[PDB]
């Protein structure tokens, strides 16, 4: 059986994501990506270094928000800014929330070396979409 | 922490290479030349291969970036195709997609 | 009803050069899903029908780049995972621009690229002829 | 302490002009957009996802800054910067009995640092 | 569920207001189509499900239809068949039934009255009339059904149907037709075309396996046929090419009364051949008769041919032939 | 002349004109305040939605100004939308600030159209200072009269009812 | 004498953004930016 990036069938109670409830052969068709940037596209240069960044920016998010952090990372990249796009629980109070927001952004646009923007959407718990 | 000694050896490979490059360049611009006499590019050989080993290009090896894997490398990722793999199923990797046709 | 009185503030200045002319302006516009090329080409026409650009768009073919990787983590060859890599493309044509124009329009236009799409652009500009070559004969 | 505050839907004028909420390129926060827009697959008895907390809609390049009022207004503000394109050079044939010369230069734009 | 769909229009519509007013257009003549321009444009989703895609609509296209209400504030059920589990079907049947004893009523009072004074309305097949699907009736009753079920009524429909048809019972069994669309395989006849003082020309287009034609024939002319500028002699060294060649034409009887020039590109000499059969052929139906054209459909002349070579499968050698499997 | 020096605030650079949030605030509270009495409430109604949720938020002297405007021009239509306003921005001023609002509700006449409105808008003032908060007799003469006039008897009993049990 | 060329205008880096930022006053309902 295909175990790529699959959420297997529990008892029936197992609450899903959107994201999770679509395997690799949706992409493209029903989800889309994650990410957006020119890298990947016919003529172009530099996809490796937008990967690792891109593997960097989610496990340090993660990292950052522990525990508030909803559903995966969208990463847009348009003309050497990197806006970053979250969906995040209500848990800490909007001063810690507020200094995350500042101290990662300065952190990231100093480490990367270009400009970097932080979108936070706050949703109560994490949005169903299957079973449960 | 380089993933493994294995990446660590590689990474002093392409330090040293990027530094003996010129040198390299200029020795074997003189050797792979007809026009020059011979007992100039026999001492130009020795000139080279005098060089430390680790210096020249054919013992470096493109490996997997985050994974260290000496194959199976998808070159313009600079990814193993695992680690590709995994990427690319979660909808990480931009524009690539499962091929239907 | 609370208006901002007296906003407007621009800065031209009109340099006595002979301001650089473009034949042809081409503009092409690649991208990886379709939709957003679609809104973009609608918005970069109504962008130059405002400036009174007079633009043409045509649609180059598509470009499907496909590859393969092994299913399995260890050993079996005979199975396979297949992957695609679409790249559609747009042109927009701009015919009979200044070199004005041509630096606001493509300002404009380059702000608003969406993140997932790239552009290329070809400039074909007019010089009459270079000096030395005038009618000089050595 | 738990707070909630109803989205900025609720004190949209009707008549208020779009491009004055959207002026830059934005992330389509829900709170701030009046639409209501159902995306994502169905499910069997089910509808499209709400547009709240919906991820694929942040996913989505949203044109939301480029609404046909906003480009008006906007090229309405740049027709200052535009210089006017010579007359009698209307015709290619005029263009290669003045200027001989055509060239070529490509200019390329990617995004990254 | 009521109080939902009373907020989503109230929604809808201050929503549709909205967009009516980014969108720069009035409010009163925006139409769904212009809904979908507008999101089509505002929320660009390349995703190749369209069900996928961003939706703004009246939310009674986009919720299901709801059961309503089964009984009062007292417990007692408003319809009579309740207890059946189904009660629309049930109901349906039993007014069917209801009706066809009335027609047998009816019908038997005018036996004994010495008058037939009905016709048979039965045969509706010029209209294209068919029975709803399951799907259909079951859409119409807002409940699920079974095969047996659906069938069970459509044969009682035939029963009723069948007998002398009353004007309430016509109209009645006339819910539950539909018309099947437009059944024609005539062709659309390229009209002929008169160019530069020249008289009676025609065009046509043919394409078979990576190869394209191009094909302009003049009914003025003598026999002869020009492909991509040279002779159709010196172009198809292979004789069975020619024949392809010849197939229409002499299908028609034309051999020698019409001059041809041609553009083929792509693919083999053979499917070039045939691209030069198919255009040649789709560009002599201009000239001829309408009756000739469903005789050159008939030979099989008019029809692309869909074969086309197949893509190598990983782990297989030729997209069918496999590698050689071992037993043991 | 205050027309005259928001049209020089917003002409050359309108924020690099002002320092400080707290000189700023000064600004809105005195402006504002001038904007409510001065002015046909058609111009305060109007430039209210304007200034107080978007640039800087009201404080107690912004607060006392709306309640003394809506007295004067005789307006019982914009009482719960200021109330609901005043109680996200205005929490910690509540008590002092509340005994001046709900005196408006004495002054006015009441039709059978706006019985809901101030039952709603007493009804979550006394079930929040129920649960916690000093309560005066003014707001019993506000439900109690609110409620004579809405044909409501039933309510106004457990309310009276409710302040005799305030010891 | 048939030949005219016009002059070109040379303006700052940050000009068209800023001729952009005209055409767009100060939102009601949003808090700020
Ligand atoms: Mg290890
Ligand atoms: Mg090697
Ligand atoms: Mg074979």
């Amino acid at each position: 059986k295909n175990r790529a990036a699959r959420v297997r069938v529990s008892k029936g109670d197992k609450p899903v994501t959107y994201e999770e409830a679509h395997a690799p052969h949706y992409i493209a068709h029903r989800k889309g990506w994650l990410s957006l940037h020119t890298g990947n596209l016919d003529g172009e240069d530099h996809a490796a270094e937008r990967t690792v960044e891109d593997v960097f920016l989610r496990k340090f998010m993660l990292g950052t928000f522990p525990g508030c952090l909803a559903d995966q990372l969208v990463l847009k990249r348009r003309a050497n800014q990197l806006e970053i796009c979250a969906l995040v629980l209500r848990q800490l109070p909007p001063h810690k929330f507020y200094f995350l927001v500042g101290y990662s952004e300065t952190l990231l646009s100093h480490f990367y070396k270009c400009p970097v923007h932080l979108h936070l959407q706050t949703v109560p718990s994490k949005v169903v979409y299957k079973y449960i | 922490y380089y993933v493994d000694w294995k990446m660590l050896r590689d990474v002093k490979r392409r330090k040293m290479a990027y530094e003996y490059a010129d040198e390299r360049l200029r020795i074997n611009s003189l050797r792979k030349n007809t026009i020059l006499p011979k007992d100039l590019q026999e001492v130009a050989d020795e000139e080279i291969a005098s060089l430390p080993r680790d210096s020249c290009p054919v013992r470096i090896r493109n490996r997997c970036v985050m994974t260290s894997r000496p194959r199976g490398v998808k070159r313009r990722w600079r990814l193993s195709r695992i680690v590709f793999r995994h990427l690319a199923d979660h909808g990480q990797l931009s524009g690539v997609q499962r091929a239907m046709w | 009803v609370d208006v901002p009185k007296d906003m407007t503030k621009p800065e031209i200045t009109i340099s006595d050069e002979p301001d650089t002319l473009y034949k042809r302006l081409s503009v092409l516009v690649k991208g990886h899903d379709k939709a957003v090329l679609d809104s973009y080409e609608y918005f970069a026409v109504l962008a130059a029908k405002e400036l009174g650009i007079s633009i043409k768009v045509h649609e180059p073919p598509r470009k499907i780049e496909r590859f393969t990787l092994l299913k399995s983590v260890h050993i079996f060859k005979k199975h396979r995972v297949q992957y695609e890599m679409r790249t559609l493309y747009r042109c927009l044509e701009l015919e009979h621009l200044t070199g004005s124009t041509a630096d606001v329009y493509l300002e404009y236009i380059q702000r608003n690229l969406p993140e997932g799409v790239a552009m290329e652009v070809t400039k074909t500009k007019l010089e009459q002829l270079p000096e030395h070559i005038r009618k000089p004969i050595w | 302490r738990r707070k909630a505050l109803p989205p900025r839907t609720e004190k949209m004028a009707v008549d208020q002009d779009w491009p004055s909420v959207y002026p830059v390129a934005a992330p389509f926060k829900p709170s701030a957009v009046p639409l209501p827009v159902r995306m994502g697959y169905p499910v069997k008895r089910g509808v499209p996802m709400a547009k709240e907390g919906n991820l694929e809609l942040l996913k989505i390049p949203n044109f939301l800054h480029l609404t046909p009022v906003a480009i008006k207004r906007h090229c309405e503000a740049l027709k200052d910067f535009c210089t006017e394109w010579p007359a009698a050079l209307d015709s290619d044939e005029k263009c290669e009995k003045h200027f001989p010369i055509e060239i070529d230069t490509a200019d390329y734009v990617s995004a990254g640092p | 569920t009521v109080d939902f769909i009373k907020k989503q229009i109230e929604e809808f519509n201050i929503g549709k207001r909205h967009l009516a007013n980014m969108m720069g257009e009035d409010p009163e003549t925006f139409t769904q189509e212009d809904i979908d321009r507008a999101i089509a444009y505002l929320f660009p989703s390349g995703l190749f499900e369209k069900r996928a895609r961003p939706i703004m609509k009246h939310p009674e296209e986009i919720f299901p239809k709801q059961r309503a209400i089964q009984w009062g504030e007292d417990g007692r059920p408003f319809h009579f068949l309740f207890y059946t589990g189904k009660q629309s079907y049930y109901s349906l049947m039993h007014d069917t039934y209801g009706k066809l004893l009335d027609v047998e009523k009816h019908h038997n009072q005018l036996r004994a009255k010495d008058l037939l004074a009905e016709k048979t309305k039965i045969l509706k097949d010029p209209i294209g009339s068919r029975w709803l699907i399951k799907e259909e009736l079951e859409e119409m009753l807002v409940e699920k059904l079974s095969d047996q079920d659906y069938a069970q009524f459509i044969r009682l429909l035939e029963r009723l149907s069948a007998l002398p048809c009353g004007a309430t019972e016509e109209d009645f069994v006339n819910r539950f037709r539909r018309s099947i669309p437009i059944q024609s395989k005539k062709q659309l006849i390229e009209p002929l075309q008169y160019d530069e003082q020249g008289m009676a020309f025609s065009r046509g287009e043919g394409k078979r396996k990576t190869a394209k034609a191009e094909v302009v024939v003049y009914g003025q002319g003598s026999g002869r046929i020009d492909v991509n500028g040279v002779d159709y002699l010196l172009y198809f060294p292979v004789t069975q090419d020619r024949e392809q060649l010849m197939f229409p034409l002499h299908f028609l009887d034309r051999l020698g009364k019409h001059d041809m020039t041609c553009a083929v590109s792509g693919g083999g000499r053979s499917a070039q051949a045939g691209a030069v059969r198919l255009a040649m052929a789709r560009a002599l139906c201009s000239f001829v008769t309408e009756d000739e054209v469903e005789w050159m459909r008939q030979a099989g002349l008019l029809t692309a041919d869909p074969r086309v070579r197949e893509r190598k499968k990983p782990g297989q050698e030729g997209a069918r032939r496999k590698f050689t499997w071992k037993k043991r | 002349l205050a027309y005259q020096v928001h049209g020089l605030l917003n002409t050359g650079d309108n924020w690099k004109l002002i320092g400080s949030d707290h000189r700023r605030n000064f600004y809105y509270s005195k402006f504002f305040n001038l904007l409510c009495f001065m002015e046909q409430i058609d111009v305060t109604l109007k430039w209210y939605k304007d200034l107080i949720p978007s640039v800087f938020f009201p404080h107690s002297q912004t607060m006392i100004d709306l309640l003394q405007a809506l007295d004067v021009a005789n307006r019982l239509d914009m009482v719960p939308q200021i109330w609901k306003d005043s109680k996200e921005y205005g929490h910690t001023f509540r008590n002092e600030l509340k005994e001046e609002i709900l005196m408006l509700m004495a002054r006015d006449q009441h039709p059978p159209e706006l019985q809901v409105a101030f039952a709603d808008c007493a009804a979550d003032i006394k079930s929040t200072y129920e649960s916690q908060p000093e309560w005066p007799a003014s707001s019993l003469n506000y439900v109690a009269v609110l409620f004579l006039r809405a044909g409501r008897t039933q309510e106004a009993w457990k309310m009276l009812g409710l302040f005799r049990k305030h010891n | 004498e048939e030949v005219v060329i016009p002059k070109k205008k040379t303006w700052d880096k940050v000009a068209i953004l800023q001729a952009l930022a005209s055409t767009v006053h100060r939102d009601s309902t949003a808090a700020p930016y």
